[PDB]
RNA sequence: AAUAGUGGUGCUAGCAUUUGCUGGUUAUCCACUUCUUAGAGGGACUAUCGGUUUCAAGCCGAUGGAAGUUUGAGGCAAUAACA
């Protein structure tokens, strides 16, 4: 299966109608030069492992 | 005369005084052996101070504890507060400190609330 | 050739800061140690360059910071001066103290014992000086200062007990006064320190009196001429002091390390400066109390992070 | 009894003082009751 | 191993391997098993346990929440409605009557059958919990791992209540078959077949 | 020359440690046998009453308090020693009692 | 501290008995305050280190600590049309 093994680097801020989701900076482990953001929902901190499917199609920002 | 000390342990207004004496080794919970406490599921919570250091240091001891107060659940927590801190008074009056700290480190590595009781009292309502 | 001091051990038995260590003249195998954390700890000097073994006793009897501990030459008893107006007469075997004291209004700051074992002097932070019996009775209060007091010292009477005992005090009014016991009187007024006097010790001969305060003004005094021979500027803050018992080396415990001098001439042998880890460099730990051997061949140093290190006086190569 | 201030009900029968509670709030000081918590 | 005696007549069977580094009265913690890279950090609290009951202080900062044991967590979730709020002693009776009925069902480690089970049931994708501002839509989103474990365990639990509501079978009979169903990827249990269809429409919406 | 017992149950705690001090003062200047002032658990009074004269408005209440402290001393003395000193330790708000119970 | 409690000395019953573990109560008497109650004081200040920020006010971790969410909860505090 196409796994996407990811590691959060920097936290940026909550965004949303309620701020229920958070935009962070995440890194890919298998390619350590992948600077990309991700709209992760939940309590987040440094140094987490992020399962993921759609490796490219992601909203860079929200209203 | 005999080496003898007193400790006590509390949880949620439930006290448990302890009398330490020296002898073949009898552990008396309010006039009964310790292997008969009625919350049968929590029977091993009282075994935890004994089953951390080995069954060795007790052919020279005698333990009589008695409790008041609390419910049927807190008194299980109260007895193992006074018992576990009851053993160190030998080793802080008679036996040396290197023997003291090795089990001091052994207890508080496993349970901070085996030595220090909790601090979570209740609260008044609609006032 | 010279006294180099290599690291010989490390003690970890406290969680305050140490306040006074104490060695026995008779027994060379133990160390009395007091600290800020309301504890008294007596050690076992297991000579080993990996550690020193056993803190053989603990003494749970007080309620606040203790300041200075003293004992006998052979190691028979022990005394303690904690901040809550309390003085305790300890044994050395069991832990059982004898009698508490009701005599002051402040922190009892410094005490001392005569070698004849009859009187115990006490200077406390309520600008008064008190003397006590062996059973612990009041004899006479003593006034004269107007600021606090830090250290009081009895003279080493090495002249075969020729009725010569006198008490020298480290006040807080930039003042160093000398107090007789046999006639109960002021003896000499020492003038010259410009700030808060921090520590004073005299020579092991009882002849050369050193005094040094907050500015780092090591002002030497004599026992009889009582003059300002040496006025050393330690250019720092010094906390406590150190005299080699057998040799003629006088040392000081500054906040910036550990400095040592010879009597004559002026030999800055070493700076005893230990090593730490993990610090922004405005945060290096430093010692406040230090002590010699019974033969001046080992030196102890307790620090703020509860480490007590030891060295040995071997010759320089 | 009806003591004073349009009350014969809500009397404080406890502690044997028998005061209409409308006329207790203004008399509870000099009896020696005071609120603290 | 050398059963010493006291003036208390102590039974030997609480001293055989319990004085040895095996801790729990019937199982151990040598069996460490990592399946996902997310679970490597916090779920298997490497500490001993005997009864799975203590007064944890984890509810006053959201990451001390992680350090409580897994077995303690599942018992906490058994207080479900206005009949079992506070019957913790009832719950631990249920749980210690379930590992026995696990291992007699042709397997090797009763604590293993749940730690692999939550690997499947941590939902890798998600919807969003927003309408969208009139257009009640569902946009691109993913889940934090510490949030992932929370809903992972809880949906396994709630299926067992109606599985044991009003039918002859007991709770321990439900929790047996549910977790071994949850142990593999079968989607035959309600503990699985409601998290799956969440993820399938999440493969649509985004 | 009889064992006696004194009680004092007052409500001004500052004006009960002056009285209990001068009780043990003049007894010890005559050095009688005594046992120290045993201090009992205090008693509090309370009455909840809602805070409106009429009834029209939101609802929470008051709570009033009154504190009673009580301590007592046992004593033995010749009667001429005690019958004078119990008449010079008066103070308003303070109650004094003598009990000579020797059953 | 017989208007709380244990610790013995006893009178005293069991006692597997055999050293022993449970009892015995007014007054058998003495010695005790840890638990208990109430006076007098003490103790925490965000302490000490690591990050972060105009390096400021502060906010996050950390180990110690009975206690580190204003330490937990209350009491007390007047501008106004409910005639």
């Amino acid at each position: 299966t196409p796994v996407t093994l990811a590691k959060v680097i920097k936290v940026l801020g909550r965004t949303g109608s309620r701020g229920g989701v958070t935009q962070v900076r995440v890194e890919f482990l298998e390619d350590t030069s992948r600077t990309i953001v991700r709209n992760v929902k939940g309590p987040v901190r440094e140094n987490d492992i992020l399962v993921l499917m759609e490796s490219e199609r992601e909203a860079r920002r929200l209203r | 005369a005999v080496p003898s000390v007193q400790t006590f342990g509390k949880k949620k207004s439930a006290t448990a005084v302890a009398h330490v004496k020296a002898g073949k080794g009898l552990i008396k919970v309010n006039g009964s052996p310790i292997t008969l406490v009625e919350p049968e599921i929590l029977r091993f919570k009282v075994y935890e101070p004994l089953l951390l250091v080995g069954l060795d240091k007790f052919s020279n001891i005698d333990i009589r504890v008695r409790v008041t107060g609390g419910g049927h659940v807190s008194q299980v927590y109260a007895i193992r507060q006074a018992i576990a801190k009851g053993l160190v008074a030998y080793h802080q009056k008679y036996v040396d400190e290197q023997s003291k700290n090795e089990l001091k480190k052994a207890f508080t590595s496993y349970d901070r609330t085996l030595l220090i009781a909790d601090s979570r009292r209740p609260e008044p309502k609609k006032f | 050739s010279n006294e180099v001091l290599v690291l010989r051990g490390t003690l970890e038995g406290h969680n305050g800061w140490v306040t006074s260590l104490a060695t026995s003249a008779g027994q060379p195998n133990l160390l009395l140690s007091a600290s800020r954390d309301k504890t008294l700890i007596s050690w076992k000097l297991t000579g080993d360059d990996q550690k020193f073994g056993v803190p053989v006793r603990s003494f749970k009897g007080h309620s606040h910071i203790v300041q200075d501990c003293t004992l006998t030459a052979d190691g028979a008893y022990a005394l303690s001066a904690s901040w809550d107006k309390t003085l305790r007469l300890w044994d050395v075997a069991t832990g059982e103290t004898y009698q508490r004291f009701v005599g002051h209004k402040s922190d009892v700051m410094s005490v001392d014992i005569d070698k004849k074992a009859s009187m115990i002097i006490s200077g406390s932070r309520d600008k008064t000086i008190k003397v006590w019996t062996i059973k612990g009775q009041c004899l006479a209060t003593l006034l004269g200062h107007n600021d606090w007091v830090s250290q009081v010292r009895v003279v080493p009477n090495e002249k075969a007990d020729d009725d010569s005992v006198t008490i020298i005090s480290a006040g807080n009014d930039k003042m160093v006064k000398a107090w007789n016991l046999n006639q109960f009187q002021i003896e000499a007024d020492f003038i010259g320190h410009n700030s808060n006097i921090n520590t004073l010790t005299a020579s092991p001969d009882g002849t050369l009196i050193a005094s040094a305060g907050k500015d780092g003004e090591i002002m030497l005094w004599n026992l009889a001429a009582k003059k300002a021979m040496y006025t050393l500027s330690a250019q720092d803050e010094v906390f406590s002091l150190a005299f080699s018992p057998n040799r003629y080396w006088l040392a000081a415990a500054t906040a910036t390390g550990i400095k040592v001098f010879s009597l004559d001439p002026q030999y800055l042998v070493d700076d005893l400066r230990p090593e730490f880890a993990g610090y922004s460099k405005a945060a290096e730990p430093h010692a406040v109390s230090l002590a010699w051997s019974a033969d001046g061949q080992t030196l102890f140093a307790g620090y703020t992070d509860n480490v007590i290190r030891v060295w040995q006086v071997m010759t320089a190569n | 009894q009806c003591r004073v201030c349009s009350s014969h009900t809500g009397l404080i029968r406890k502690y044997g003082l028998n005061i209409c509670r409308q006329c207790f709030r203004e008399k509870a000081n000099d009896i020696g009751f005071n609120k603290f918590r | 191993f050398t059963p010493v005696v006291l003036a208390t007549p102590i039974p030997e069977e609480v001293q055989q391997a319990q004085t040895e580094i095996k801790l729990f009265n019937k199982w151990s913690f040598e069996e460490v098993e990592v399946k996902d890279a997310s679970l490597v950090d916090y779920v298997q609290v490497r500490q001993p346990i005997f009864v799975a009951h203590t007064a944890g202080r984890y509810a006053n900062k959201r990451f001390r929440k992680a350090q409580c044991p897994i077995i303690e967590r599942l018992t906490n979730s058994l207080m479900m409605n206005g009949r079992n709020n506070g019957k913790k002693l009832k719950a631990v009776r249920i749980i210690k009557h379930t590992l026995d009925i696990i291992n007699v069902l042709t397997d090797q480690n009763p604590i293993q059958v749940v730690v692999d089970a939550i690997t499947n049931t941590g939902p890798r994708e998600d919807t969003t919990r927003v309408g969208g501002g009139g257009a009640a839509r569902r946009q691109a989103v993913d889940v934090s791992p510490l949030r992932r474990v929370n809903q992972a365990i809880a949906l396994l639990t709630i299926g067992a209540r109606e599985a044991a509501f009003r039918n002859i079978k007991t709770i321990a009979e439900t929790l047996a078959e549910e977790l071994i169903n949850a142990a593999k990827g079968s989607s035959t249990s309600y503990a699985i077949k409601k998290k799956d269809e969440l993820e399938r429409v999440a493969k649509s919406n985004r | 020359i009889i064992k006696i017992r004194i009680t004092l149950t007052s409500t001004k705690v500052k004006q009960l440690e002056n009285v209990s001090s001068n009780i043990v003062k003049n007894a010890e200047q005559h050095n009688l046998v005594k046992k120290g002032p045993v201090r009992l658990p205090t008693k509090v009074l309370k009455i909840s009453t809602r805070k409106t004269p009429n009834g029209e408005g939101s609802k929470t209440w008051e709570t009033y308090e009154m504190r009673i402290h009580k301590r007592y001393i046992d004593l033995e003395a010749p009667v001429q020693i005690v019958k004078r000193i119990t008449q010079i330790t008066i103070e308003p708000g303070v109650d004094v009692e003598v009990v000579v119970a020797s059953n």
